[PDB]
């Protein structure tokens, strides 16, 4: 089983970069694995963010916040980081990461899921 | 009792000496290693001790401490495997007495050392990379 | 705080007990050193110091190895002969009568019948010389063998002599040997050394007696897989040899006869002289002496106060019940019924005779359908020899009685093999070792 | 007589040449080491064929030279094996030559250089170990 | 076949040093290989001005140049260069770059000859 | 069904079934065996 716990300051000022991090525990950060990042917003859907692959390192991010999301990988620590800039009132929201795989187990296959329990972050000067 | 110094060049003479003590007699083992009703028998037996040190090779190149007889690596000593200190193990204890000692946790060790080394190379790979 | 990592050790001293092939180490026979590895003049011993190992003879696989081989060998070495195979043909047998003694009475046969030539249609008319063990009543007799299966005759040059051999494991094996005196083949031995391999052993073949061995050390050894257990086999060592004069004295003529193209039997033809019995000599004051002091090394456990009995054997077979050995090419049966006869109770020149027989068809392991035919020996045979051990039996042993009596044994050939390789054990290295230490890759 | 280059591409071309010109195609020769009245004989051709190999490799990796084709150590060169000057030698004279003149101090170089290693080997743990 | 190319400045003040390149094309310099400059004055004859061995790297130079030119090898570039000191107007010439070497393949040796173009330097101040 | 080509008729068709097709067979004669020493451990059996 693969977990993940998020991390990163629970308070952000308008217009700063909000940064935080996603540790991987029970596997590899790069192994052929997607990790994505997801947020929800008070009283409202979910919106999925970003993603990342560990192994070839591609990163894709939703049309919505491309030019200022930024998803990276870290092997030797083990763990992805993602950067928010131009943080406004309307980023409030509780941030998520994820990844889903298919486990192959030579006869059996199985698909996998798992979600972090998710960091609560405020925007606000 | 104390103050004694013991050196051994025989083929297993530090076999009865403490770890420390032995661990600098690898080489002189490391050599013996490889060297009708009769013909088949030593064809077999030439056979079977190729075989054997061919799979020790293999098993040590994999691990990447290739062409090594010490060689340390990256994966910590988890606590769960031993619990005595470093005094107690390489100047109180014997190769024999440890390897009775830790043969049940053999494989896992392997494993671990296995994926680390991919992972390195891997990551020498990417640094190469740019 | 400790921080430690794995390390890995190539050429660890470490060891595990294993089951391997061994091979030849040796300086005409049936036990072929020609097929056999040379052995260095100078063998290499590496004793270890502080290191105790555990031993068990009863549980050898060296033994089985070694008794495949010499079947094995044994087997290879008969391969081209003569096949006697017109031989099973009616014979018609009178008594010998001449210069023979009261014992020898009625022991051989002056049998004649008709044979083959080396023309496919001509005969002849042959005669020879048979013992009476080997021929059966059908005026009219038969060879013993033909109603179960033909078989050959041991070619005349490849010579029976025991011959030494050395049993040299494979490279990634080592030889322990076990240097401590006084130990009886189980438990932990604390003083060990590494041999590049055993030394040399004769594959001498006898029963009831142990001939040509090796002696203990420092005293006589008992050994048995469960003492408490009378149906175990009970090996005595002895630590000085006790010597035995065997002797055929019949001067023996062999004539040939050509029984097909490149194919000849060898008969006995006649006596020159006197008829009389082979025997062997076994002095009396030292056969005294080494059962005073089996006795003396059984009352330990057995207790101190028992009366000790020496008998006769059971019965069964004729290889079973005697003692059994081959001297100069013939084959001796022996009756040692003036030994094994005495009585103990806790508190000069003359000699003892064994009379007893000869054979010609041999079965020699414990098979059936085939023989071996040896030719006769020409002229008198005599041989000296060691011995060195016995193979004893408990009979009974019941707590209703407070005597024990121990009667020869033998017929199983793999307890001579095991008073010879009980000192010694095979093992394989495991180079390979993890340990914790503080460096990092 | 002088200036005039040569190249060799055979198996044992350059046997004839100097050392140096001759040490300039190791490869070639590293390439071929490997590769019923007459089956047995080429099993047994095949085993003795890998044994040598074998060997050939352990004693190359036991001295830290594995996996190089010119390795050069750190054991000084006595004086009393040979007198000559590197002019005479790698411009003057042929590879069988010098194995005929150096035959005689083999052993003595091969036990020297296992030492060293293992020496080295040790001292490169100690360092690691801080 | 080995292909030999000059290259240099076309012009030198008198007492400088002029410096000439010659790349190797098809072979490796650090071969067994004899590498040889040569110069041929305007209307006279030719004149061998040295040489240096790509392997042992020992360099023979003509005597009346002795003390002023200097031949050096680059095996990792894969070219010779050559250095003229106290260069006069008498060293105005075409300078070569050549090679000749014997070719052992198998059973069948030859002999190979390989010169260059040439470049044309002029010393005047 | 399978052949190698289905077009030719020197190439024999291999048929699988999908279900097994039981058969029974028998011998009901009461045979006795006799054994005959034709040489030196060497029997032949014949019907007696
Ligand atoms: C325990 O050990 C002792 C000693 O260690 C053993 O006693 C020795 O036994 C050997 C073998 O019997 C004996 O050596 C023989 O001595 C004879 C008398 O000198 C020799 O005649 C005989 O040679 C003949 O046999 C050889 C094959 O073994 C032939 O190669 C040789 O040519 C001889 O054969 C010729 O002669 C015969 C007869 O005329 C003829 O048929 C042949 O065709 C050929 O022409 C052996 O050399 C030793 O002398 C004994 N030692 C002592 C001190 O007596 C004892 O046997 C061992 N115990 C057991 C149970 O094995
Ligand atoms: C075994 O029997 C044969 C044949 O009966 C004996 O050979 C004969 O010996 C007598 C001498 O008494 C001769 O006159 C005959 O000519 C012999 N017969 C042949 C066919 O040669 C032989 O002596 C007997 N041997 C013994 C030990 O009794
Ligand atoms: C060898 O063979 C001959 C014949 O080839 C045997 O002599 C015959 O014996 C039978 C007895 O069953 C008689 O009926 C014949 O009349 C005999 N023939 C002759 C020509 O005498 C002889 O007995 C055989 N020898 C042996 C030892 O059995
Ligand atoms: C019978 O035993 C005696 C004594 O144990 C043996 O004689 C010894 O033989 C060895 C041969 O290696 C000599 O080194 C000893 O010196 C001999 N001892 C004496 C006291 O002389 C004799 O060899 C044995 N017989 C056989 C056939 O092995
Ligand atoms: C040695 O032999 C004795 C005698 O057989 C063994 O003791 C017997 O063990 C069996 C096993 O259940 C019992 O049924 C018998 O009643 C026992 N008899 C006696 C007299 O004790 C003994 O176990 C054997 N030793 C070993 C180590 O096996
Ligand atoms: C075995 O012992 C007996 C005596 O019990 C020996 O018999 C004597 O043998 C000699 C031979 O030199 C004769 O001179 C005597 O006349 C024999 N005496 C008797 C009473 O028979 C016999 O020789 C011994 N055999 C061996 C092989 O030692
Ligand atoms: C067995 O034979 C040996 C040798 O034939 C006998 O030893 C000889 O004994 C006589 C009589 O005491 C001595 O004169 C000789 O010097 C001895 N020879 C040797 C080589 O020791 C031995 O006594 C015989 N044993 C028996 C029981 O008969
Ligand atoms: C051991 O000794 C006993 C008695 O001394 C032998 O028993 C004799 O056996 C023979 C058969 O060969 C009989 O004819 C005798 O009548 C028996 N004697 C008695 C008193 O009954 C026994 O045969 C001997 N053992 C061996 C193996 O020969
Ligand atoms: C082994 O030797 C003993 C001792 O002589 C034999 O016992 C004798 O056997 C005969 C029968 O052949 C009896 O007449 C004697 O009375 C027995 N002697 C004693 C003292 O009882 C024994 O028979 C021999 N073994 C064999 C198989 O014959
Ligand atoms: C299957 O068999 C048919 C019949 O033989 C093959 O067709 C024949 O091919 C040969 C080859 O030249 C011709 O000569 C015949 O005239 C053909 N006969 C017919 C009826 O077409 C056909 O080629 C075979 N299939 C394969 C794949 O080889
Ligand atoms: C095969 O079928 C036939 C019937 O067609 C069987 O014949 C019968 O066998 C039984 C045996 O129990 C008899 O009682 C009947 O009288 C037989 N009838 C006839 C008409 O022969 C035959 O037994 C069958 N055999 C097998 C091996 O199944
Ligand atoms: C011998 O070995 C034992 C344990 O195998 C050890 O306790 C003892 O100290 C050793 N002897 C010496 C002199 O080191
Ligand atoms: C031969 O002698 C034995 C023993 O004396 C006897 O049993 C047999 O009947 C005799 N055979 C003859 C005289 O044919
Ligand atoms: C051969 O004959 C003997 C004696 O007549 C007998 O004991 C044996 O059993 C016979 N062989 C077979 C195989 O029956
Ligand atoms: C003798 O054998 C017994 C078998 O139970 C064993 O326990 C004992 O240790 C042995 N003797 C020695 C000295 O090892
Ligand atoms: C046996 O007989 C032969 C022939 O007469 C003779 O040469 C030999 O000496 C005899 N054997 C003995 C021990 O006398
Ligand atoms: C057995 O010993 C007794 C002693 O009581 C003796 O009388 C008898 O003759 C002996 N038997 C043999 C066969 O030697
Ligand atoms: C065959 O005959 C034997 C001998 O009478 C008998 O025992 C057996 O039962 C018969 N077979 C059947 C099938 O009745």
């Amino acid at each position: 089983q693969v977990w993940l716990r998020e991390s990163g300051p629970g308070l952000v000022k308008s217009s700063e970069t909000l940064s935080l991090t996603c540790a991987v525990s029970g596997a590899s950060v790069g192994g052929n694995y997607y990790w994505n990042w997801i947020r929800q917003f008070p009283g409202k859907g979910l919106e999925w963010m970003g993603n990342v692959h560990g192994g070839s390192g591609n990163t894709e991010y939703n049309p919505s916040l491309k030019g200022r999301l930024t998803i990276s990988r870290d092997t030797s620590r083990g763990h992805f980081l993602l950067h928010l800039d131009s943080v406004t009132a309307a980023d409030t929201a509780v941030y998520y990461c994820s990844t889903q795989y298919w486990r192959h187990t030579g006869y059996d296959s199985s698909f996998f899921d798992s979600w972090g329990q998710g960091a609560l972050v405020t925007v606000s000067s | 009792a104390v103050g004694i110094g013991a050196v051994f060049l025989g083929f297993l003479g530090a076999a009865g000496s403490t770890m420390g003590a032995a661990s600098m007699t690898l080489t002189v083992q490391a050599r013996n290693l490889l060297s009708t009703v009769w013909g088949i028998k030593q064809l077999q037996a030439r056979v079977l001790a190729v075989e054997r040190y061919l799979r020790d090779q293999q098993l040590l190149g994999i691990w990447g401490c290739s062409g090594k007889l010490i060689c340390c690596t990256n994966v910590p000593w988890n606590s769960s495997w031993s619990n005595r200190n470093l005094s107690e193990i390489w100047d109180n204890m014997t190769w024999l007495q440890w390897d009775k000692e830790i043969s049940n946790y053999t494989q896992i060790i392997y494993g671990l050392l296995e994926e680390s080394q991919n992972q390195q190379e891997k990551n020498e790979q990417d640094l190469l990379a740019l | 705080a400790e921080n430690l990592w794995v390390t890995v050790y190539y050429g660890v001293p470490v060891w595990k007990d294993a089951e391997t092939t061994l091979f030849c180490a040796s300086d005409h026979n049936v036990w072929a050193t020609h097929a056999c590895v040379p052995t260095d003049p100078n063998p290499q011993e590496i004793h270890l110091e502080n290191v105790t190992e555990e031993f068990n003879m009863w549980k050898n696989n060296m033994v089985e190895q070694m008794h495949t081989d010499i079947i094995s060998l044994w087997d290879q070495s008969l391969k081209p002969c003569v096949k006697l195979t017109p031989l099973c043909v009616t014979l018609q047998c009178t008594n010998v009568t001449n210069n023979i003694t009261d014992d020898m009475r009625g022991e051989l046969k002056n049998c004649s019948f008709n044979m083959t030539t080396e023309l496919r249609d001509k005969k002849q008319k042959v005669y020879s010389l048979f013992y009476r063990l080997d021929v059966v009543q059908i005026k009219e007799y038969r060879l013993i063998n033909c109603n179960t299966s033909a078989c050959t005759q041991a070619c005349p040059k490849v010579s029976f002599e025991p011959i030494p051999i050395h049993y040299c494991a494979p490279a990634g094996f080592a030889i322990l040997k076990c240097k401590d005196k006084k130990f009886n083949g189980t438990g932990p031995c604390p003083s060990v050394s590494t041999v590049q391999c055993t030394h040399g052993i004769k594959p001498v073949v006898s029963t009831q007696l142990l001939l040509n061995g090796s002696l203990a050390e420092e005293e006589v050894m008992i050994r048995s897989e469960n003492i408490t257990n009378n149906a175990k086999n009970i090996l005595v060592q002895f630590n000085t040899p006790v010597q035995i004069n065997c002797t055929r004295p019949n001067n023996n003529t062999r004539k040939s006869i050509r029984i097909g193209p490149g194919q000849a039997f060898y008969a006995t033809g006649d006596i020159i002289g006197d008829i009389r019995q082979a025997h062997c000599n076994v002095s009396k004051a030292t056969w005294n002496e080494t059962l005073g002091k089996v006795v003396k090394q059984l009352r330990k456990h057995f207790g101190n106060n028992t009366i000790i009995r020496f008998a006769n054997s059971s019965g069964g077979d004729l290889e079973v019940t005697t003692h059994s050995f081959n001297c100069g090419g013939e084959f001796f049966y022996c009756n040692t019924s003036g030994l094994f006869n005495s009585t103990w109770i806790s508190n000069s020149n003359d000699s003892i005779t064994l009379p007893c027989r000869i054979k010609q068809i041999i079965n020699m392991w414990q098979r059936i359908g085939q023989c071996m035919y040896a030719p006769p020996i020409q002229g008198v045979i005599r041989c000296v020899s060691n011995i060195t051990g016995l193979i004893l039996t408990r009979d009974g042993g019941s707590t209703n009685s407070t005597t024990e009596t121990f009667r020869p044994g033998g017929g199983d050939m793999r307890d001579n093999w095991r008073s010879e390789l009980y000192k010694y054990k095979v093992v394989k290295i495991e180079p390979l070792g993890v340990a914790p230490t503080r460096c990092k890759r």
